[PDB]
């Protein structure tokens, strides 16, 4: 209603924050196995569970959003 | 050698689609629009000084 | 002071504050690498090494090609 503006300002933010994240480790992992070739299979499992966590973190940003939101 | 791109950029798919899933449940709201990512244009103090100093030597001879 | 040493002394300190973001940031990601597989710590650590090295010699490397593009054009 007039709402979903609010909702969709903060999940946009959120979603710019977790493509950063993103970018970010994936520069960084890249680089790392520019340099150390035997990592590009191994450090995956790392780089998965981290980008996952952030992600659900993120995801839980905005759950907790909208449940203060609606509360009155 | 896209194995990390890969793999990021599944890991931002699987995001942005749980996402829509809270967006959608509760409740309603429009579609988000954020490109997805991409890839192209323990100490680490000693680094830093490293470089500090040899800037600094650069700059005196240049004088 | 003279415009060449001011130019060189702020470019000295834009490279210098480029360089450690970038050095805060290899070291944050590294840093959740290895507490999510620490078996990881040594290989990932000397990745990193080689990394900062050749960024800093780059970093070198850009403050000699702005002193020398000065001093061939102003």
């Amino acid at each position: 209603t007039t709402r979903s503006k609010a909702i969709a300002s903060k999940t946009k933010e959120i979603e710019q924050v977790y493509r950063q994240d993103c970018e970010t480790f994936g520069m960084v992992v890249k680089m790392l196995i520019e340099k150390d070739p035997s990592l590009e299979k191994s450090i995956q499992f790392a780089l998965r569970q981290n980008l996952h966590e952030i992600g659900e973190r993120c995801v839980e940003e905005l759950k907790h959003f909208i449940a203060e939101y609606d509360t009155s | 050698s896209e194995t990390t791109e890969r793999t990021v950029l599944g890991e931002y798919n699987l995001f942005s689609r749980k996402i829509e899933e809270i967006l959608k449940q509760k409740n309603v709201s429009y579609v988000s629009t954020v490109s997805t990512p991409i890839f192209s244009t323990a100490g680490v103090q000693e680094f830093v000084d490293g470089l500090h100093e040899k800037l600094n030597t650069i700059i005196i001879k240049a004088s």
